[PDB]
């Protein structure tokens, strides 16, 4: 939230943990085309300090504020050999992550015995 | 405007968001939570017999939610009654949901 | 949930039909009047024999299987007929309207 | 001297796959070579009988004829005939059976009320009333269930098919079953299972139990959690 303050550019990080062996890729998406390397960059592949059994990389993207009233939902892709179809595409977006406001409205009815 | 994050139907459960717009200011915007249980308050245990106690409690864990309380209305669900007419006994198949499903 | 509301004119001598869409499963489909101050909905017409007792003998129903199109017919009209008509299908009447549409006098 | 004409109740035509036809005969006299025949509207006859009944304490006797015939030919709407011959009347006594062909089929809907508030007061007896209704036509199968175990017809009474006011054809019935009041109020849910025609699986059930007929307490404890979660 303080990055956001100061309207000039918002940095989405993509941590990819507890993978082995090294050479683990990524790749960012908007709006499913692919990003080039001109705007994002990725930490070269490291090791983890309680357990030697996987190491750990990172990636940081970088943009505008006038971006993150739409989103776009920036995807972050992997391809690493220790995955099925060598992809596991996640996003985040403005939609989810920690909200500001819950208002549960759980109803009790006699005759709503089925929720259709 | 709302996107359906879930429209759970054997819970009954109806959790979305969406992002309000508010005035042109900074953006601390807030995220909506929309979660909408219906409560049953009338089904059994199992939801397919008829003959345990009605029901006490009411379990929502949202990570489970993406046996049940209500009855699905597409679904049919149905069971075995005992009838007789003296002295056979056709176990013949009943309808707990009658209009959700047609022999 | 359609909400197809049409401005179909009515008159004492004058007919309106009602076009609601059906399962054809033959569920109870039925016609609903809404009522604002009651905030519950009352059947005008139901796939039983039941016709409500201001609409006795003044209503029909008219169900085509071929053109999934299920319509309700109003042979006069008083004028007071400017409500929220819903119609819809299953056992329950007001927890369980399909699309809802409100008539009216005049034009 | 009565002679009887019993159409087989749907009750038979579906679950005994014996769909017969029986005339029965009582208030004559104690004799035998009675002529007892059931025949077509053809004059044509049909298989007889077996197992002629024994008298009745009254000091009347009863007999009783029957045929087997098929549920096709019965959806048909065919007339059969019992015919009676005996030394006692000189004409011999004809009764008809058939079916009615056009009348609607409609769905019974069933309603099962507790029994009221003032009767669980004197602590004698509870009464469940089964209530069917909108079913046409008459002649409807309906019995209880005890935790999932019939009971015998010496407990619950049926009422005759009786027309309704609004409706034209639609005829409704009802059905009471008597139980002990501490039988009721302990749990021990009660089912009543009815069987009618036109029901599209030809076999439907209600039920009730003391936590679920008009309680007075809605014992809720839900509970909801990990509210923000993933
Ligand atoms: C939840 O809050 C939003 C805005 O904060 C509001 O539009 C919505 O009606 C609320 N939900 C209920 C059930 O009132
Ligand atoms: C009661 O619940 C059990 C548990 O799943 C299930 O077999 C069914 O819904 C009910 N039992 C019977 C015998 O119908
Ligand atoms: C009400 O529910 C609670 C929660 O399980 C239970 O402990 C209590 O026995 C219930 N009360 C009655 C009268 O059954």
């Amino acid at each position: 939230r303080e990055q956001l303050n100061l309207r000039e550019s918002a940095t989405i990080t993509c941590l990819v943990t507890g993978f082995s062996p090294a050479d683990v890729f990524v790749q960012w998406m908007q709006r499913g085309q692919p990003l080039s390397p001109e705007k994002y960059v990725t930490s070269a592949p490291m090791p983890e300090p309680q357990a030697p059994g996987r190491y750990f990389a990172h990636s940081i993207l970088t943009v505008s504020e006038e971006e993150w009233n739409t989103g776009e939902t920036y995807t972050c892709v992997v391809a690493h050999e220790a995955l099925p179809n060598r992809v596991t595409e996640r996003t985040v977006d403005k939609s989810t992550g920690k909200p500001t406001l819950y208002n549960v409205s759980l109803v009790m009815s006699d005759t709503a015995g089925t929720c259709y | 405007e709302r996107i359906v994050l879930v429209d759970n139907k054997c819970k009954c459960a109806r959790i979305t968001s969406r992002i309000i717009r508010s005035s042109e200011d900074p953006n601390e915007d807030i995220v909506e939570r929309n979660i909408r249980i219906i409560v049953p308050l009338n089904n059994r245990e199992n939801i397919s017999d008829p003959t345990s106690p009605l029901r006490t409690r009411f379990v929502y864990h949202l990570s489970d939610l993406c046996t049940c309380y209500t009855y699905d209305r597409n679904k049919c669900y149905t069971a075995v009654v005992p009838l007789v007419y003296g002295g056979e006994t056709k176990m013949v198949e009943t309808a707990l949901t009658p209009d959700a499903c047609y022999p | 949930r359609i909400l197809p509301e049409v401005k179909v004119e009515g008159e004492l001598g004058g007919s309106v039909t009602i076009k609601c869409p059906l399962p054809e499963m033959h569920v109870r489909i039925y016609l609903c009047r809404e009522m604002a101050g009651s905030g519950t909905c009352g059947t005008v017409v139901s796939t039983t024999n039941f016709i409500k007792a201001e609409y006795k003998g003044r209503v029909t129903l008219k169900q085509y299987p071929r053109k999934n199109l299920f319509l309700v017919e109003v042979t006069q009209l008083t004028e007071s007929d400017s409500g929220v008509y819903a119609c819809g299908a299953g056992m329950n009447t007001d927890r369980g309207k399909t699309q809802k549409v409100t008539l009216n006098v005049h034009s | 001297i009565r002679v009887f004409a019993i159409p087989p109740s749907f009750a038979s035509i579906f679950l005994t796959k014996s769909t017969k036809l029986t005339c029965l005969v009582t208030d004559l006299t104690t004799y035998d070579s009675v002529t007892i025949s059931w025949t077509r509207q053809n004059g044509e006859a049909v298989k007889t009988h077996t197992n002629i009944s024994e008298s009745h304490p009254n000091a009347t006797f009863s007999a009783v004829g029957e045929a087997s015939i098929c549920e096709d030919d019965w959806n048909s709407g065919e007339r059969f005939t019992c015919t009676v011959t005996h030394t006692d009347l000189p004409s011999p006594l004809k009764q008809t059976i058939s079916r009615p062909k056009g009348v609607a089929l409609h769905r019974p809907d069933v309603y099962l009320l507790p029994p009221a508030r003032e009767q669980l007061n004197l602590r004698e007896s509870a009464t469940i009333t089964c209530l069917v209704t909108g079913f046409s036509p008459a002649d409807v199968f309906v019995q209880w269930m005890q935790r999932g175990q019939p009971l015998s017809p010496e407990k619950y009474v049926t009422s005759a098919p009786m027309p309704e006011p609004q409706a034209p054809g639609r005829y409704f019935a009802h059905s009471i079953l008597t139980v002990s009041e501490e039988e009721w109020n302990t749990g021990e849910t009660y089912t009543c299972v009815v069987a009618h025609e036109a029901l599209p699986n030809r076999v439907t059930e209600r039920t009730v139990d003391k936590s679920t007929g008009k309680p007075t307490l809605y014992n809720v404890s839900l509970v909801m959690s990990d509210t923000a979660g993933t």
